[PDB]
Order: structure tokens, then C-alpha cells, then sequence
């Protein structure tokens, strides 16, 4: 009843240093909420190897079916599945194009890391997730990791000339060090923002461009918020304790 | 496929891991998820106590100025805790976080003056260095060795602005004249949760060894050691923040592509 | 009384649960 609301509230409060275990524990505490929890609780992205094309791709709930994950490159599940959820031919074509586009976006902004895009059909349009994972190189003995999870819902109209876009983006940022001065310091977690917009759909402004612009705007905004919260607000809180 | 026993083990775990200042919210969440007040009462009462002691919960005792910390060192059994400064025990309700029934108590007449001297020096240090800090100093014989245990707590709860923080530090001086072995641990936790969940968790272990003489002079020396180490830790944390920001964060993602403009999405697509 | 944005993202129904959870 209030159970899902309380489960999500818990995830906002339990240390994100234990984010994966927190979710596993919550699903054990309320087993009947499993689907809703897998759907609503973001997790760090995992990198897998597509052994068919030799490219890396990202795992999350959105490309999972059972215990298998679908690669955006080979369009196959691993481990193999008889009947895994597959995009339509039209959506798969858009998915390939999005994957190529967000791979260039990734190179341009991240200069490394791994990206993946997964689309699926809705009754009156479609949805997608744009995933980016970047690990820091470990310079100055600081471990760093960035995860972007951008989920977009596109509602298409009979006219095909306008669509409504709603983007819900989470970014997770993880930093860890252990030094003689500070001891162990682990600064980690995530922020989520949403926005919504009608856009013209045309040959000059196709779906991928419309989504790309919103994703870019959102992630630029979240990067600056992250900077403020992590390195401004939490530090000020620390200094306010002493 | 999950038993009640497993569910309440998980409930107790989450309760112990609530962030500073958010025990009530986490407790309310878990209570509604378990949906079995009996199971929760039986299988999770240890967790309320463990939370308060782990968090060095300060508590006001009606009749006495300032507060006392709930810690493992103050735990007298039977729901009671020691206040070593005011020389009393009291009942503590771990759920309401309320003290009652203060009664005079004896502890260690041997370590009496040393505990008082260290307490006096520590209280001044804590009032000078922390906005709303509290401290508690215990004096006990551990494995035959006279030990001073100093605990320091300071928190700032601002849930209307979606953040909370807490510093805890615990310093143990094992007296082995003409020296004392110092072991300590310093901990910080900060939680920001406006449209997200970001936390700092930090801790530092301290090992040191210093000269001991009279009670008042040793107390001064102990406080200087605490001061030097806590200042150095707080300084090093702020340096780490600078490095994380100007090095690691900047290397994870650019502000903009090398063109110094946002992407031309039509040129990406062709 | 926190706002949970991730609770109202589009879904894909018909997803089988991980095996250890049955469905
Ligand atoms: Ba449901």
C-alpha cells in the first residue's frame, strides 16, 4: 500500500556505499515488490563483453530479461534466451542509429568509458535508456566512477509532426581514497532530475536529435549540480560540524 | 520465499544503518515494510540500542546541565547508562531517546581525579572547537590497565534543507607510566538528499604514544594530541575535496567538447 | 514525503524476474 513509497524512501536514506546490497535486502524484505523495485531503484552500471562483435556494453534492469542481458551491438541475449524481449524492426533501426550517435556523444564528452542505448515499444510511441559508464584512471590514489542513466518516454501522435518527450535522468558519482592525512574517505551517491517538453518531429529535427539535445542539456546541468553538491555543500557541512 | 526471521534480520540491519538525524524516518519505513509490529519488537530491539550507542546519541538529563553521550562504555545493563561527569546512572528509552530516573552511582575512586581532570580539559576543548559538541570521558581498568576513554559527538540536522551530518571521535589512552599508548578513531558522515542520496563516510585511525606525569598536566597533553590530530584530519579532508574536484571529477567528464560549443546533433547523425 | 522521480519512468511489461525471485 504505502510499501513502495517506504521502500523508495529507504533507498534515499541508506548509505549509497551499500547501494547494491541495499536493493537486494529490500527485495528480500518485501518480495512481492520485486518487479517494481528492479524498475524504480537505480544501480551502478556493469560492463559486459559482447563476444559476437567484441564491443563492451552496459547492464541494467532495462536490458535484462530473466537472468540474461541484451547487447545493443549483436541484438542478442547473454546467456542465450529462447524468447527474450526484442525491439521491433523499426525500433531496432532507431536503436542502432542512437547507439552510434551516443557513442560519438560519449567520445566528445567523456573521451573514454562505455555507452549503450536500449529502446522499447509503448502503445502510442516508445521509450529508451541512454547509459554511460566512465571509470577514472586512479590518479592521486583517488578511485572515481560516473554512471549516467537517462530514461526517455516519447509519446507519438497520429500526425507524426510533434511528440512529447519526458526525460528522467540519474547520475551516480563515486569517489574514494585512503591517505595518511584523511584516512578513508568515500564520497558517493546519485542525483535524479526530470524534465518534459513537446518538440517538432521533422527531417530537420528527428527523434534522435530531439532526445540528444535534452540528454545533453540535462547531463550538463547535472554535472554542475554534482559539482556544487559534492564539492561545495557536503564539504561545507563537514566544516559546519567542527 | 523469504521467512519472517530473514525479514526482521533485514529490518534490524536497516535500522542500525540509518543516517544521522534520520532514525525516525528509517524506522517508520521499516515498520510499514515489515507490517508485523510483534516481529519487529522481538527481532529488532537490539538495533535501537546499537544505533544509539554507535551514533554517540547525546541526551539531556532533567536536572543536569549539558548532555551525556550514549555509548558502549556507558552501558550498565538493564536499560541503564552511566553519566561519568555527573556521577549518576539513568534509564534510557532507546526508542523515544529519553533519559529518566537519575540515581547517584559509584565508579572508580582510583581513576577518579584523572577522569575528572581529562573531562575538564576535554569539555573546554569541545566547546571551543565544535559548534554544538558534547563529550563524555570514562575511566576504567581494562585487562588490568588504567584507561581513559574520551568520546566526542557533534551533529547538525537540517532536514528541511535535506541534509544532516555528524562527527564522532573516540580516544583511548592506556596509561603505562612513564608513557601512554593512544588509540583513536575519528568518523564523519554527511547525507544530502534533495532529489538524490549523496553521502560522505570517512574514518581515520590514530596510533600514538606520549609522556605521562601528573593528572592535570597529562590532561593538557592529551588534549593537545587530540587537537593536533583532529585539526590535521579536518584539514586533510578539505585537501582531498580540492583534489577530487580539480583532478578526478574533471577527468571523468568534460564541461564541453573541445569545440567549446554544445553538440550539433544534425552533424552527429550524418 | 520525498519525491520519487524514478517511480514514474516508462516501463517494459512482460519482463521475466531473475530466477532466484521466480517469476
Ligand atoms: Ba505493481
Amino acid at each position: 500500500d504505502q510499501q513502495l513509497d517506504c521502500a523508495l524512501d529507504l533507498m534515499r536514506r541508506l548509505p549509497p556505499q551499500q547501494i547494491e546490497k541495499n536493493l537486494s535486502d529490500l527485495i528480500d524484505l518485501v518480495p512481492s515488490l520485486c518487479e517494481d523495485l528492479l524498475s524504480s531503484v537505480d544501480q551502478p552500471l556493469k560492463i559486459a563483453r559482447d563476444k559476437v562483435v567484441g564491443k563492451d556494453y552496459l547492464l541494467c534492469d532495462y536490458n535484462r530479461d530473466g537472468d540474461s542481458y541484451r547487447s545493443p551491438w549483436s541484438n542478442k541475449y547473454d546467456p542465450p534466451l529462447e524468447d527474450g524481449a526484442m525491439p521491433s524492426a523499426r525500433l531496432r533501426k532507431l536503436e542502432v542509429e542512437a547507439n552510434n550517435a551516443f557513442d560519438q556523444y560519449r567520445d566528445l564528452y567523456f573521451e573514454g568509458g562505455v555507452s549503450s542505448v536500449y529502446l522499447w515499444d509503448l502503445d502510442h510511441g516508445f521509450a529508451g535508456v541512454i547509459l554511460i559508464k566512465k571509470a577514472g584512471d586512479g590518479s592521486k590514489k583517488i578511485k572515481g566512477c560516473w554512471d549516467s542513466i537517462h530514461v526517455v518516454e516519447v509519446q507519438e501522435k497520429s500526425s507524426g509532426r510533434t511528440a512529447h518527450y519526458k526525460l528522467t535522468s540519474t547520475v551516480m558519482l563515486w569517489l574514494q581514497t585512503n591517505k595518511t592525512g584523511s584516512g578513508t574517505m568515500n564520497l558517493g551517491g546519485s542525483l535524479t532530475r526530470q524534465m518534459e517538453k513537446d518538440e517538432t518531429v521533422s527531417d530537420s529535427s528527428p527523434h534522435i536529435a530531439n532526445i540528444g539535445r535534452l540528454v545533453e542539456d540535462m547531463e550538463n546541468k547535472i554535472r554542475s549540480t554534482l559539482n556544487e553538491i559534492y564539492f561545495g555543500k557536503t564539504k561545507d557541512i563537514v566544516n559546519g560540524l567542527r | 520465499r523469504v521467512s519472517d526471521e530473514e525479514k526482521v534480520r533485514i529490518a534490524a540491519k536497516f535500522i542500525t544503518h540509518a543516517p544521522p538525524g534520520e532514525f525516525n524516518e528509517v524506522f517508520n519505513d521499516v515498520r510499514l515494510l515489515l507490517n508485523n509490529d510483534n516481529l519487529l519488537r522481538e527481532g529488532a530491539a537490539h538495533a535501537f540500542a546499537q544505533y544509539n550507542m554507535d551514533q554517540f546519541t547525546p541526551v539531556k538529563i532533567e536536572g543536569y546541565d549539558d548532555q551525556v553521550l550514549i555509548t558502549e562504555h556507558g552501558d550498565l545493563g538493564n536499560g541503564r547508562f552511566l553519566d561519568p561527569r555527573n556521577k549518576i546512572s539513568f534509564k534510557f528509552d532507546h526508542l523515544r531517546k529519553e533519559a529518566s530516573d537519575p540515581q547517584p552511582e559509584d565508579t572508580e575512586s582510583a581513576l577518579k581525579q584523572w577522569r575528572d581532570a581529562c573531562d575538564s580539559a576535554l569539555r573546554a576543548y569541545v566547546k571551543d572547537h565544535y559548534p554544538n559538541g558534547f563529550c563524555t570521558v570514562y575511566g576504567k581498568s581494562i585487562d588490568g590497565q588504567q584507561t581513559i576513554i574520551a568520546c566526542i559527538e557533534s551533529h547538525q540536522f537540517q532536514p528541511k534543507n535535506f541534509w544532516n551530518g555528524r562527527w564522532r571521535s573516540e580516544w583511548k589512552f592506556t596509561i603505562t607510566p612513564p608513557t601512554a599508548q593512544v588509540a583513536a578513531v575519528l568518523k564523519i558522515q554527511v547525507h544530502y538528499y534533495e532529489d538524490g542520496n549523496v553521502q560522505l563516510v570517512s574514518h581515520k585511525d590514530i596510533q600514538d604514544s606520549v609522556q605521562v606525569s601528573s593528572d592535570v598536566q597529562t590532561a593538557k597533553e592529551f588534549i593537545k594530541i587530540i587537537e593536533n590530530a583532529e585539526n590535521e584530519y579536518q584539514t586533510a579532508i578539505s585537501e582531498n575535496y580540492q583534489t577530487m574536484s580539480d583532478t578526478t571529477f574533471k577527468a571523468l567528464r568534460r564541461q564541453l567538447p573541445v569545440t567549446r560549443t554544445k553538440i550539433d546533433w544534425n552533424k552527429i547523425l550524418s | 514525503n520525498l519525491l520519487h522521480l524514478t517511480a514514474n519512468r516508462p516501463k517494459m511489461p512482460g519482463r521475466r524476474l531473475p530466477g532466484r525471485f521466480n517469476g
